[PDB]
């Protein structure tokens, strides 16, 4: 009884952490599939710009490039925020995934013991 | 994979009013826009192709029509969106940024899998992802389903076609109970039709005595005979109106979408049977057959996209253990680790369980041949391997696994298999569990063990019908009818006896001339021998059929044979009407759960069926759609619901609108019940009413269909009279005007609560019982007045309860300044029904009382107070939550009423009357208990806490006292109900 008040609190922890990493594996995704666009948006950038940058640069239109690059820098800088905001969540997903383990060999040090008790009463 | 909120944004409830967005225009440009989150892609595109040409490389924009929006999703896939009237709040986006890209493909195929992966809840792409040979097999196979169902819908094409959209919703058998008849003078029925004339959309109405049994042809023609009278027209021509126009127009019942488009007596629908019963004057709606079949779209249907025999194994079965990788088990307490086995056919094992040697949980390597007392021959179709690693600590086990011995292409499992096991469910107190999921963990970050199976000289398949009958043709008293007749009638619960489970087996033959015994004859073979299981097979071939109410038990756990269930789904496509498919569909999705494999005639059935009629593919949908979060029925059910999708019609894009409706009442409610949730109700319903003012959800919540009952239109919202309810969880009290033409003469308020929080599913199954009660009484002739309610389960702990309008708990009645004796209720009524009308008042409520008090009795339904206890002003009384040694109950208030208005209550004609209909009631249910049982025991592989095992199914056994005679089971009755205001607010003394 005294330890079945504990394994079913514990329970509550294990359930909720089992759901949260659930969603944390899904947002990785999302990011991934978010940067993936953004890459391949630079790949269009480069085939476009092409003959743009070509012709100011026979142009001594030092401006119009400058203008160019700084739209690449700002997308460029961009990537760099999500893949640091997806590799934050990659490490809080490694600590939670931490804890439901922990939480995990809590309840089987617990289960074996209950067992035995609902037993004998 | 299925989105975790029913947010704007991820980790967002409520995207702000002005947002900023990131555009990603096709020229390699990046575009901050600072948007409305009301605002559709059209006016974003506008917005932003404007703002574009500030930007460099703008000369290279084609016009904005030339593009789409693509984004990611909270679902994380990458969606393309080709309706832009959809707001921006309304993309359930992951992050807040848009890309422009030129459309790709076919614009039909990709909108349409957009329209299906939005109502099942989760992308069409990752059913293509799977490379799983049965997925894409199922996947591939069941259009055989789909094209069979739309070509019966096409054939006959007008009348087909409505006939699926507005199936007759009828009662089962056209005889109507005595009692019901009395009720309508010399057989006959006062009917009013009503006409929408023009000009000026005026109404004109014909009333009309004629016969209840009457088609609803014969209705239109003494309806044109009463127009036709005045128009001096000769018998001659006056019989050729009738003749040429008498199903030239259709009848469809005021203030509904319900419509009288079969040959079935008029009686008999559902509707009518009700104002027959309540005294009402039945108003219908004449139209013409051409204006209904006006509306009528859809019907544009588009296609997607050596063996060797077992039984010449002579071998014992082996199966090689290998390795585990990893444990999670604290090392100070768990030192060793081993696999237990065991060889199951259901929940029943084939042999004694094997053990594996026990291992330090720091090398879980087992590398070891297991060794099970079972011949490779005997193996039945649908034996499986239980598996799960075992802590020794007194032993416990860590993670759990089940796997089919055989594949859906009837071939024996060999060779090296990976197993991803299951988490331990909570109170799993067995080593092994049998009654679960069998099939390796979606989740592959968990325990995964390796198996090896024996490999034979080539490919092992199961033997055929042929091989099966050839095997099975190589290998009566006076006292012994009377002993099978006695094992016959037993309910389903009681336990048939090691001696008993020997008689029928040596009386199996003769078991064929009472064939309502084959579930107990199936309990009795020995599953473990082919010698017997061959002998069963041909029983089963030849073996009579049986009511579908007795069939449907050879779907639960106890029946795992393909053969067997095979049987019960004949029965089902052979005897089961629409109606009663419509009352066990709950039951019917569950026992899909008990299916080996995903491509099987239960699934092929039920998806014809719900293809075929859209009352039944409503409840289909909503049903398998409420429980996608369950990731152990996640695909089964997912990919059935594409099925269905893909072959409903028009109807996928009316529940496209429900889900658009119930995601944003689930964000709304999400929101009071989280950030919110310390507020005080005043400030709570502020802005509750800023939040439905907003465009998006006045155009969400207005002009759907009711997902309790799709036949009534939720038109616009009654804003005034939405309310955050006041209790716990915070429920939403929501109004809607009735869209109809003739919404005056049914009703004009629609009235829905929204419960988000509560598992509504014991509500969702008493409902079903209570209706299914009131069904046989009714049936018997025994007029009891059951309210079964309107309750859907929408998801995980959210669903609708159906507003009871006209009604008061017993509470509410009492603080009508706030004085109440036991005679307050009584007062109420007789105030409320003076006159003529006040005996049948009093009549309805005791007729009312008496279903009620038997029902909660019969399930043990407790906690039973004066605020969940109801009675509508025409008196019927009728329960309320349903959420749950229960004994007789009736107050001495409702004493009061019953014997209209007396001191003495028990010794009045009156409560002689009332105590005869409870037992009538009573004894009724008993005589049904195994319809009852079945239910309940279809309802063990859900979810539902409450229904774990049969041992909870035991109650009904005690109540309904099935192991005692009628006359004991009466007498028991009768002392029960013989047993039988100051602090009403606490309840103390
Ligand atoms: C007309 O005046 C009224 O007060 N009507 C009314 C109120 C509540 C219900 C009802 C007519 O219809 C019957 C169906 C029903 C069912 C309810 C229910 N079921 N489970 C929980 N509840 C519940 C109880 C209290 C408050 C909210 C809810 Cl959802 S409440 C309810």
């Amino acid at each position: 009884q005294e330890k079945s008040r504990e394994y079913d609190r514990l329970y509550e922890d294990y359930t909720r952490t089992s759901q949260e990493i659930q969603m944390k594996r899904t947002a990785i995704e999302a990011f991934n599939e978010t940067i993936k666009i953004f890459e391949e948006q630079c790949q269009t950038q480069e085939r476009y710009s092409k003959e743009y940058i070509e012709k100011f640069k026979r142009e001594g239109n030092e401006t119009e490039i400058q203008r160019i690059m700084h739209n690449y820098e700002k997308l460029k800088s961009r990537i760099s925020e999500i893949v640091d905001s997806r590799r934050r969540l990659e490490e809080d997903l490694k600590k939670q995934a931490a804890e439901y383990r922990e939480i995990d060999k809590r309840m089987n040090s617990i289960k074996p013991d209950l067992i035995q008790l609902r037993k004998t009463r | 994979p299925p989105r975790p909120s029913s947010g704007e944004l991820w980790g967002i409830h409520l995207m702000p009013p002005r947002i900023l967005v990131e555009c990603l225009l096709p020229n390699g440009m990046i575009v901050t826009l600072e948007c409305l989150r009301e605002a559709t892609l059209i006016t974003i595109k506008h917005e932003l192709f404007k703002e574009a040409r500030k930007y460099p490389l703008h000369q290279l924009l084609q016009d904005e029509s030339s593009y789409i929006f693509v984004s990611v999703t909270q679902e994380a896939e990458r969606e393309e969106f080709f309706d832009e009237t959809r707001r921006l709040c309304d993309l359930r986006l992951f992050q807040p940024f848009l890309k422009v890209i030129e459309p790709v493909g076919n614009r039909e195929e990709k909108i349409l899998n957009r329209e299906i992966g939005f109502a099942i809840g989760m992308p069409v792409c990752e059913f293509d992802m799977v490379k799983d040979p049965e997925v894409q097999d199922f996947r591939r196979n069941i259009l055989n389903v789909c094209k069979e169902a739309v070509d019966l819908r096409d054939l006959n094409s007008p009348h087909s076609r409505a006939m699926y959209v507005y199936p007759p919703n009828v009662e089962s058998s056209p005889e109507l109970p005595k009692h019901i008849y009395n009720k309508l003078d010399k057989g006959q029925i006062i009917v009013v039709i009503w006409v929408i004339v023009s000009p000026n959309n005026d109404k004109q109405k014909y009333t009309l005595k004629i016969n209840h049994d009457c088609v609803p042809e014969q209705v239109i023609a003494e309806a044109i005979r009463k127009k036709t009278r005045s128009m001096l027209l000769s018998s001659e021509q006056l019989k050729l109106c009738v003749l040429e126009y008498q199903g030239k127009y259709i009848l469809k019942v005021c203030g509904c979408d319900e419509y009288f488009l079969e040959k079935y007596p008029l009686s008999q629908y559902k509707y009518i049977r009700s104002c027959i019963m309540l005294g009402r004057m039945p108003n219908l709606m004449l139209m013409a057959k051409e204006s209904l079949y006006s509306q009528l779209p859809m019907d544009c249907f588009t296609m997607p996209s050596s063996t060797k025999s077992l039984w010449v194994i002579n071998s014992a079965l082996r199966i090689k253990i290998l390795c585990a990788t990893y444990v999670n088990v604290n090392i100070r307490d768990i030192d060793k680790i081993y696999v237990r086995t065991g060889i199951y056919h259901g929940g029943e094992p084939l042999c004694d369980n094997v053990n594996t040697q026990r291992v330090p949980c720091s090398n879980p390597r087992w590398n070891e041949w297991l060794n099970y007392d079972i011949y490779i021959p005997d193996l039945p179709r649908a034996a499986r391997l239980c598996l799960s690693i075992c802590s020794v600590k007194e032993h416990c086990p860590l993670a759990w696994g089940n796997i089919n011995l055989f594949d859906y292409t009837d071939t024996l499992v060999s060779g090296k298999m990976a197993l991803n096991l299951w988490p331990v469910p909570h109170g799993l107190e067995d080593l092994l569990n049998p009654i679960g999921v069998t099939g390796s963990n979606p989740n592959k970050e968990t325990p995964c063990l390796e198996l090896e199976f024996d490999w034979f000289s080539s490919v092992v398949k199961f033997p055929d019908m042929s091989v099966i009958e050839e095997h099975a043709n190589w290998s009566l008293r006076e006292n012994d009818k009377e002993q099978l007749k006695a094992i016959s009638t037993r309910d389903p619960l009681s336990e048939i006896t090691e001696q008993e489970k020997d008689f029928l087996w040596s009386h199996r033959h003769y078991c064929v001339t009472i064939p309502e015994i084959l579930p107990k004859l199936l309990l009795s073979v020995k599953w473990n021998s082919r010698d017997e299981v061959a002998q069963m097979y041909c029983l089963v071939k030849d073996w009579p059929p049986i009511k579908p109410e007795q069939a449907m038990e050879l779907l639960d756990c106890n029946y795992p044979d393909p053969m067997v269930r095979g049987f019960a789904v004949r029965c089902l496509e052979k005897y089961l009407t629409d109606d009663k498919l419509s009352q066990y569909l709950i039951q019917l999705v569950q026992v899909l759960k008990y299916e080996q494999y995903l491509d099987n005639l239960l699934v092929r059935f039920l998806l014809k069926k719900a293809l075929t009629n859209q009352r039944i593919g409503h409840f289909f949908f909503w049903h398998l759609k409420s429980e996608m979060h369950n990731k152990t029925v996640s695909q089964r059910f997912g990919l059935l619901l594409e099925s269905y999708c893909r072959a409903c019609g028009m109807y996928l894009k009316h529940l496209n609108r429900q889900v658009e409706a119930m995601e944003k009442l689930i964000n709304l409610t999400d929101i009071l019940k989280q950030e919110k949730k310390d507020e005080t109700q005043k400030v709570q319903m502020k802005f509750l009413v800023e939040q439905m003012r907003r465009p998006d959800f006045m155009d969400a919540l207005q002009g759907f269909l009711s997902p309790l009952n799709p036949a009534h239109q939720l038109g616009n919202l009654r804003l005034e009279e939405c309310r955050i309810m006041s209790s716990a969880k915070r429920p939403l009290w929501l109004n809607w005007e009735n869209p109809d033409i003739m919404s005056e003469l049914l009703f004009q308020n629609n009235e829905i609560i929204f419960k988000n929080g509560d598992d509504l599913r014991q509500d969702m199954l008493t409902l079903q019982i209570i209706r299914i009660m009131e069904n046989i009484w009714q049936n018997q002739g025994l007029d009891l007045r059951m309210l079964p309610y309107g309750c859907l389960s929408i998801g995980d702990c959210v669903g609708l309860i159906e507003v009871v309008r006209n009604s008061h708990t017993i509470m509410q009645i009492q603080c009508k300044a706030l004085q109440f004796n036991s005679h307050t209720l009584h007062q109420w009524l007789k105030d409320k029904n003076k006159g003529e009308i006040y005996d049948a008042a009093i009549d309805l409520f005791t007729r009312s009382c008496a279903g009620y008090c038997v029902a909660t009795f019969i399930l043990g339904i407790g906690d039973r107070h004066n605020s969940n206890i109801m009675v509508k002003d025409d008196g019927q009384l009728f329960h309320i939550d349903f959420g749950h040694r229960v004994p007789f109950v009736l107050t001495q208030d409702f004493l009061i009423v019953i014997s209209k208005g007396a001191q003495e209550c028990t010794k009045t004609r009156e409560f002689e009357r009332f105590q005869e209909m409870c037992y009538k009631a009573y004894l009724a249910i008993r005589q049904h208990a195994n319809l009852f049982i079945n239910l309940f025991s279809m309802m063990l592989g859900s979810g539902m806490p409450e229904l774990q095992s049969f041992d909870d199914i035991a109650y009904i056994r005690k109540t309904l006292a099935l192991d005692k005679t009628e006359q004991e089971a009466l007498e028991y009755f009768m002392k029960q109900m013989n047993d039988a205001k100051m602090d009403w607010i606490f309840h103390t003394i």
